[PDB]
């Protein structure tokens, strides 16, 4: 509709909707990283459609390469890329990017990440959804009573030099 | 239909890694700067690189391979192409020569081309994490940066920028290949043993999946020293016009100025000062000007510089020390009397400085940042001029940046929270990293079972790009992060500290010397 | 196999100092080439001459190994069909050899299995080694502050009588007599009482058992020596520890004294060679041949080499070429200072000024 | 003061001396570089 | 060498009018085979030393 | 011989950035431009300047890009003149390069005049006396060494003192509200600061896409060869000669770094066959600055307001090219490192600096005054500061105390915060007006403010910032009172 302006005022492509359907029809994840760079060379800048489909193909996705990769974490990858957006491009992540990191939470049984977007989504948003926080809890309660709480090693006894300083 | 090479003299004289051709009468000719074959054999060549051509018609060569090999006589033919070695995904984990080569371990891309023009360019706003938290704080590094690493022999020149590489590993594994960061690390007239304990060193921490090495070895030629900073850039320069960042480490430069020198002399060039030749800072100032941070119209990838130079003596007054100065956006001056006075990485803050400045650094560490700078500033000038906050606090600040490893940034954000907002006043200077090792590496709250926080723990490693996100002075986070450090403060100075301070027997005082000095290479 | 040409035939064209130029009507041997002087001249003893650059395709510039006493234009010269050799093997240890390889102890033929040329390739990145411990010295400053590696390079720099040779010969008695493995002395540029004073040494401790089997080199280009052979003794002792190291994958102790003489050697020839100066005076190859002669002191995958090389300083100016390059190039330095062994204390070691590698804790406890 | 004093004066005659042999070896370099042409002279007129 | 000596004349269009010769000289650096040179267009069918 | 347009030559040869012409028809006259019309399969323009006449028919030249590709015998073809410009209202708001050539990529620029890029300097006739005070806005440079209205003004300093940051505040106070056109002539520096500087001129409006602009760009960085580094400087100076001419208007010009002109002519000397001299200059170090300098001048049609910065290699303010330098300004500005050290920004050295409308009867006598009395007691704080430093503040007596406790104020209060280094500070900036300053100082030396706490004049802006920074200072203290009186 309006044409945009860049940094230095030449204009940038606004037509982002066939690289979205790429996203879209990604299999791993990273492989959304590769068509994010295609638009940036294209002088296609993402909108906030475009940061939102990628989430949601690191949510949907398997993981990050054909080949595993150790310490991948999707969680990590989405808020990167919030970052990212935010920071580096000027860009107001909307409640459909919190609700991709919230499910990523609760599907990774991580619920202290849970607490920590749920307070988000009820900072800047408006709430969060009740189906997500109920499921968060209950995976909360489920390491109570398997006792998954902590880390293991935290909870043992030590002295000052009962340390082992590696 | 053959494969009809293209004459243009014969090999006329040889002075060790340089040689001289005559033309043959009535042959094309050879142009400036392009690459040629002496062929030592029907089925072998020699590769060289045109430097001069003068009036009388002979052409000054630079060898770079089978230099043994080359005798006078020889038959010479012109590529007529400029150098242009391989680049890719293809070559990381790898080492390489400046021609591309590979060596054994136990796309073309133009070496020449020019740097990106003004308009080709972005402000620097990403942030490069070295993993030193002097560096992180006070010396911002931002992606697409030319930061020199000046020093004296046995410094830590090299151990900085090789522990900068590996502390992207880490990142690399998590976040998507897009912000990933690729290293190229070259190393200039440096032993061949140095290079296979640095591939090998990189190679346990897993860093060669995401970095290539070029190396150009003393026994060498000069040709090869001379243009390994130009092929490692190159090979950067193939991530950086595809929207991906990528990190060039040379050491180091000072090599390659002699290297120049020597083969100027050789062909009867003008010497200059210190016996340099007159183009010497055009040498430097092309290969930096190359790395920039390239604007959204095109990709926005970059290229960071970690350029290493040696000194004598402390004496940043020399020729090509004084030229990359003048070049590069900053400097981390590592300074041989704080090195052997116990501080590693041994950065004067004094001597160095980001011309980037808080751009580079992200939301989260530019307060804590800004804040830590007045007090040190303040600390300097009290001390050279009573038991004042800022005096309290700079000394801590002061014992917090001695670090062997780099450090995770999670980690280094907390504690420099904790030692700026006086959570360590009650705590002693010399028991400064023992507490910081308690609080990363353990939870005391959970260990007398008064840990109350629902998320911020320390052993969540995912909440760095929370922190990165949100800062710490943050309703989110500022809450539980005060409560945490609170309880770790109460419980440390109540059933370590009082126990420490209780030590008098000769064994207990040296198990706890030896604790200390453990928690400084640990944490 | 034969080279191709050997038994060629030129001519002296040019002669100044050590530096003559030979020209051969069918075209000038490969560089590095050894050459003899065929012309009687009237010389004592013969001339022999090393290629190094090449003028033209006839004409080739060549250092000769003695003294160019006598020597006239047009002199005849004949190639010997390869670089200068020298012998290699268990038949060499218990002698005395100067940069020819030929003995000069005055006993028996060497009687060596074969020979090899003392300028080599080095060995590459897949050869090398990655093995940290530490040697003992009995010396309490290195030991703690700047502790030396097995199979290391290690230097001692210091001025003129400041204490060098002594810590080598200290070195020399706590290790070298106590050793399973091999050593090589490679005296270059230094006193020539030294080496006699080391060879009664090493024969009354029977390292050097005359009619038994001994476990130590001795190769000496002296002061006395022109500047061609200073050049070469190192490569030449070099190449006989090479062979002990891979030929026979045994441990080797070099002991060099004194490696700035070779680069000061190379700094006489080239100012004859009619190249321009670098800083100082020195070459402009100053880096490059120490590169060179260094990486090949190295221990491969095959056998081990520690290397103790003295660097001397001139006039005490630490900042000097030769000595500034040598650092980069040592796993332990070794600084001595003049003012403190002025102050009654020897060794004369200024600890602020030594590193090593090894003062790691992953390697020392 | 007599310690110093010695190093400034040993300095300023170390500065002299390099400085004028960096301008001779350029001028030497200069020098080698030319080479003198063909002398275009009656040869036969002497 | 005279057929490699006349296909390489053919290509060159500069020396359409010029008259070929042949001119033989011996390299020692090769053992087997032959080389053509023609107006800076080199072509190497030889061998040398294993 | 006359009109040598057209005329071709070949290259005979080339080392390095220095390429030799031989012509058969004779030599162009010097300084003549030539491009290099062979195709070589280069993927940019080859151009030359022709420096010197080897012979009748040979001349040595130096390129304007890089001499890859580039064989001998390639043909030549003079351009019948010297290296030419556009020039006009039509260049305002572009960038340029040392050939005139738009970089930009903002489409073609509308030129009705191209002027060569060597021109002789004004003679003695045509010199203006014109003896008025610029208000730029800052303590130090207001008081000490206050600049003239078409004057010369130089910025020495070493690596890392401040130099393109008291550029950027310059023309952040000046130039945003000067009535003519400014120019910047970047020279041998980092690629990036140029691109900051165009930025913040679009931000500040400066160069006005849509509407008008009131600035020019010319841009030769240290990418760029020597040969480009020794002639963007003549190119800028020569779009200022035309504004100052024929627009007879008043323009500002803005050279970082002119050094570097100096450096890229040594290192394109060696291979002209020229001796090196003292350091390791080209002999025509001082004659071919001169020429240069005195082009930028202010005459009777119009005036040239400069400011230039020097770097001072190795901060050596003996080296030739800073000295050189010195005799050819107006005002000299000399930073030093020792006081950027200790925090004090921008890191003037007012016993080192100098201003020729430092004299009663071109300021007002009150400010001739103020600052002399300023520079004594700061020479006399030196003085003491050796006693103090061997006695001990405590042998002073109670006149030398009073000068130390005055003259470290005075210290603190040169200090001022830029309105463009915020993110350096973290504090806004401030722009004190010559009158605040005046009064400020002169209350100061009279002990107007000796109970004053001393860290209140530490980077603020006029007297009123002083007050409201002592009371801030008072408050806090009495804030850490109270919380240890409760304790
Ligand atoms: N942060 C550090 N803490 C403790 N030791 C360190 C640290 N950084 C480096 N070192 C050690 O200091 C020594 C010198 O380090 P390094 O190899 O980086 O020096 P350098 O600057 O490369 O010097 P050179 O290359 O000239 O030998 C090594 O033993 C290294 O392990
Ligand atoms: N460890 C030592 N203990 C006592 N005296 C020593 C010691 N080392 C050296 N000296 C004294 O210093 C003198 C010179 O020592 P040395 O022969 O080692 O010199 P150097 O370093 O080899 O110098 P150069 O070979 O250039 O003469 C000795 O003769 C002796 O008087
Ligand atoms: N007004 C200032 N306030 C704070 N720091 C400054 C100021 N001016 C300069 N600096 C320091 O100098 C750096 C910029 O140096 P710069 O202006 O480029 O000097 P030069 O061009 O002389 O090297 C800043 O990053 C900062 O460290
Ligand atoms: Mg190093
Ligand atoms: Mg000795
Ligand atoms: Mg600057």
């Amino acid at each position: 509709a309006a044409k945009k302006y860049d940094l230095f005022g030449y204009e940038v492509d606004t037509n982002t909707a066939p690289w979205i359907e790429k996203i879209k029809k990604c299999k791993y994840y990273d492989e959304a990283g590769e068509v994010l760079v295609n638009m940036n060379v294209s002088n296609c800048p993402p909108d906030i459609a475009t940061y939102n489909a990628t989430l949601q193909c690191i949510y949907q996705s398997p993981s990050k390469q054909s080949t595993p990769v150790d310490n991948e974490s999707k969680f990590c990858a989405m808020m990167d890329l919030l970052e990212e957006m935010q920071h580096r491009n000027r860009l107001k992540p909307n409640e459909e990017s919190w609700t991709w990191v919230m499910k990523e939470c609760v599907k990774s049984g991580q619920f202290r990440l849970g607490y920590c977007i749920q307070q988000v989504m009820e900072t800047e948003c408006k709430g969060c959804p009740a189906d997500l926080v109920k499921a968060n809890e209950a995976n909360a309660q489920k390491a109570k009573t398997e006792g998954k709480e902590h880390p293991g090693h935290l909870s043992q006894q030590a002295g000052l030099f009962d340390v082992k300083v590696e | 239909f053959f494969k009809t090479t293209e004459m243009i003299g014969y090999v006329h004289s040889i002075d060790g890694t340089i040689a001289t051709l005559i033309p043959a009468p009535g042959n094309p000719g050879v142009a400036y700067n392009t690459i040629i074959q002496i062929q030592v054999s029907p089925t072998t060549f020699a590769a060289g690189l045109v430097f001069n051509l003068e009036k009388d018609g002979r052409i000054g060569i630079i060898l770079m391979d089978n230099i043994t090999e080359v005798q006078s006589g020889q038959k010479v033919m012109a590529t007529g192409q400029l150098l242009h070695i391989p680049v890719g995904a293809g070559v990381l984990g790898k080492v390489v020569n400046p021609l591309g080569h590979e060596v054994p371990v136990g796309t073309l891309g133009k070496v020449d081309t020019g740097a990106p023009n003004i308009v080709s360019r972005s402000p620097v706003n990403y942030n490069l994490l070295t993993g030193f938290k002097a560096v992180d704080t006070m010396i911002p590094i931002g992606r697409g940066q030319r930061e020199l690493i000046v020093g004296d022999r046995q410094t830590g020149k090299t151990s900085i920028a090789v522990s900068t590489i590996i502390n992207q590993v880490r990142i690399n594994q998590q976040i998507l290949s897009k912000n990933a960061v690729i290293s190229i690390y070259v190393s200039i007239g440096q032993r061949c043993s140095n290079v296979a304990r640095i591939h090998r060193l990189l190679q346990s921490y897993g860093a060669l999946r995401y970095t290539t090495v070029m190396a150009a070895t003393a026994a060498e030629p000069a040709g090869l020293q001379y243009l390994a900073p130009y092929a490692g850039v190159t090979m950067g320069e193939y991530f950086m016009n595809r929207g991906r960042h990528c990190l060039c480490v040379y050491d180091d430069l000072s090599k390659q100025a002699v290297a120049y020198r020597q083969i100027s002399l050789l062909l009867r060039r003008p010497p200059g000062r210190e016996a340099y030749p007159g183009d010497v800072f055009y040498l430097h100032s092309r290969l930096l000007e190359r790395a920039a941070m390239l604007s959204p119209g095109k990709g926005g990838g970059s290229v960071t510089a970690l350029p290493i130079v040696e000194t004598l003596s402390n004496d940043v007054t020399a020729y090509i020390v004084t030229n990359v100065i003048s070049i590069t956006d900053g400097q981390i001056y590592l300074d041989t009397k704080l090195f052997t006075g116990g501080q590693r990485p041994a950065v004067n803050i004094g001597l160095s400085v980001s011309r980037v400045g808080s751009s580079a650094q992200n939301a989260a560490m530019k307060g804590v940042a800004g804040k830590l700078k007045g007090i040190l500033a303040e600390y300097r000038k009290l001390a050279a001029d009573v038991q004042t906050i800022p005096m309290i606090r700079g000394a801590r600040f002061v014992a917090l940046f001695n670090q062997k490893q780099p450090s995770y940034f999670m980690n280094a954000i907390v504690s420099l929270y904790a030692c700026l907002n006086g959570y360590l006043d009650d705590v002693k200077v010399q028991y400064v990293k023992f507490y910081e090792y308690l609080l990363v590496h353990r939870d005391l709250g959970i260990m007398y079972g008064t840990a109350k926080n629902k998320f911020f723990y320390m052993y969540v490693q995912e909440l760095n790009y929370l922190i990165r996100f949100f800062t710490l002075n943050s309703p989110i986070l500022h809450g539980e992060l005060e409560e945490m450090l609170k309880q770790h403060t109460h419980l440390f100075l109540q059933h370590y500290q009082s126990k420490m301070n209780a030590i008098k027997s000769e064994k207990d005082v040296k198990a706890l010397k030896n604790l200390l000095y453990s928690c400084k290479r640990a944490v | 196999p034969v080279a191709d040409h050997k038994g060629r035939v030129g001519h002296v064209s040019q002669v100044i100092g050590a530096v003559v130029d030979v020209h051969f009507a069918d075209g000038v041997p490969p560089v590095l080439t050894a050459l003899d002087v065929v012309d009687k001249l009237g010389r004592d003893e013969p001339l022999t001459l090393e290629i190094v650059q090449h003028l033209d395709a006839h004409t080739g510039r060549c250092i000769a190994m003695q003294t160019t006493d006598l020597l006239k234009l047009k002199a005849k010269v004949v190639s010997t069909g390869g670089n200068i050799s020298v012998p290699v093997g268990r038949e060499t240890l218990g002698r005395i050899f100067n940069v020819l390889g030929d003995a000069i102890d005055q006993r028996g033929p060497v009687g060596e299995k074969l020979r090899m040329p003392i300028h080599a390739v080095a060995p590459k990145l897949a050869d090398q080694a990655a093995e940290d411990a530490v040697l003992t010295t009995g010396i309490k400053v290195i030991d703690l502050i700047l502790p030396y590696c097995k199979g290391g390079k290690i230097g001692l720099f210091g001025g003129a009588g400041v204490g060098k040779t002594v810590i080598i010969m200290e070195l020399i008695n706590n290790v070298a007599k106590g050793h399973g493995g091999f050593s090589v002395f490679a005296g270059v540029g230094e006193r020539t009482r030294e080496g006699t004073d080391l060879y009664l040494e090493m024969m009354q401790s029977k390292v050097i058992d005359l009619k038994g089997e001994s476990k130590c080199v001795l190769v000496y280009g002296q002061m006395n020596e022109p500047p061609g052979a200073r050049a070469r003794v190192a490569q030449s002792a070099l190449t006989m520890a090479e062979y002990f190291r891979d030929v026979e994958g045994q441990d080797v102790l070099l002991f060099i004294d004194n490696i700035f003489r070779f680069t000061q050697a190379n700094s006489e020839v080239s100012a004859l060679l009619g190249r321009i100066p670098a800083a100082v005076g020195y070459q402009p190859t100053l880096a490059e041949d120490l590169g060179q002669l260094q990486e090949r002191i190295t221990s491969t995958t095959k056998g081990s080499i520690t290397s103790v090389q003295a660097v001397y300083v001139p006039a005490d100016d630490i900042t000097d070429p030769a000595p500034a390059t040598t650092f980069s190039h040592l796993d332990a330095t070794t600084v001595l200072d003049r003012a403190v062994a002025e102050s009654g204390i020897y060794p004369a070691v200024n600890p602020l000024e030594c590193a090593s590698r090894i003062m790691d804790p992953d390697v020392i406890s | 003061q007599q310690r110093t004093s010695s190093l400034y004066n040993k300095t300023r005659q170390f500065g002299i001396t390099a400085a004028l042999i960096e301008i001779l070896s350029a001028m030497s370099s200069l020098e080698g570089n030319a080479m003198k042409g063909v002398r275009r002279n009656k040869f036969w007129e002497g | 060498a005279r057929r490699v000596a006349e296909e390489l004349h053919k290509g060159l269009k500069e020396l359409a009018d010029y008259t070929l010769v042949l001119k033989t000289v011996v390299d020692r650096t090769i053992v087997k085979g032959f080389a053509v040179e023609l107006a800076g267009q080199y072509v190497n069918k030889a061998e040398g030393q294993q | 011989v006359a009109d040598h347009k057209g005329r071709v030559g070949h290259v005979s040869q080339v080392i390095g950035a220095v390429v030799d012409v031989h012509f058969a028809d004779g030599v162009p006259p010097v300084l003549t431009a030539l491009d290099v019309v062979d195709k070589l399969g280069r993927d940019e323009p080859l151009t030359l300047e022709i420096v010197q006449h080897l012979d009748a028919h040979t001349g040595r030249c130096i390129a304007m890009q890089t001499t890859d590709l580039l064989k001998l015998k390639a043909k030549v073809v003079s351009t019948g003149g010297n290296i030419s410009v556009p020039v006009g209202r039509e260049t305002l708001g572009r960038i340029f390069n040392v050939l005139g050539d738009a970089i930009d990529q903002r489409g073609p620029v509308g030129e009705k005049l191209r002027m060569p890029i060597h021109a002789v300097a004004p003679k003695l006739a045509d010199q203006a006396a014109e003896d008025a005070v610029l208000t730029t806005g800052i303590k130090v440079i207001d008081l000490i060494l206050p600049y003239c209205k078409g004057g010369k003004i130089g910025l020495f300093g070493g690596a890392g003192v401040g130099k393109t940051v008291i550029i950027m505040e310059l023309i952040n106070n000046v130039a945003k509200g000067h009535g003519g056109f400014s120019v910047f002539a970047g020279v041998g520096e980092r690629t990036r600061e140029g691109t900051d500087l165009y930025l913040e001129m679009m931000q500040s409006k400066v160069i006005d896409l849509k509407g008008e602009s009131k600035c020019v760009l010319v841009y030769g960085q240290m990418n760029e060869p020597p040969g480009a580094r020794a002639r963007v400087a003549q190119s800028a100076l020569t779009m200022a000669e035309y504004f100052r001419d024929v627009e007879g208007q008043d323009v500002l010009l803005f050279i970082d770094n002119i050094f570097r002109f100096t450096q890229a002519n040594s290192e394109v000397s060696a291979l002209l066959g020229r001796i090196p001299a003292a350091v390791g200059y080209q002999p025509t170090l001082a004659e071919d600055l001169g020429q240069l300098q005195e082009r930028i001048t202010s005459t009777t049609k119009g005036s040239i307001t400069s400011v230039q910065a020097v770097y001072v290699p190795a901060d050596d303010i003996t080296d030739p090219a800073p000295a050189t330098t010195f005799s050819h300004l107006d005002a000299t500005t000399v930073l030093d490192r020792a006081v950027a050290e200790s925090g004090i920004y921008p890191a003037v050295n007012p016993l080192e600096c100098a201003s020729r409308i430092m004299d009663p009867d071109v300021i007002s006598v009150d400010h001739y005054n103020v600052a002399q009395d300023v520079v004594q007691m700061l020479t006399k704080y030196r003085e003491l500061q050796d006693i103090i430093a061997v006695l001990g503040i405590d042998e002073l007596s109670e006149e030398d105390k009073l000068i130390v406790d005055r003259a470290r104020k005075l210290v603190k209060f040169l200090s001022q915060p830029f309105q463009v280094a915020e993110v350096f500070t973290g504090m806004t900036g401030h722009y004190v007006q010559l009158d605040d300053t005046i009064d400020s100082f002169s209350g100061l030396l009279m002990g107007t403010y000796d109970q004053v706490p001393e860290m209140a004049f530490y980077m603020v802006g006029g007297i009123n910032s002083v007050l409201e920074k002592a009371k801030k200072m008072a408050e806090e203290a009495a804030e850490l009172e109270k919380m240890r009186r409760a304790r």
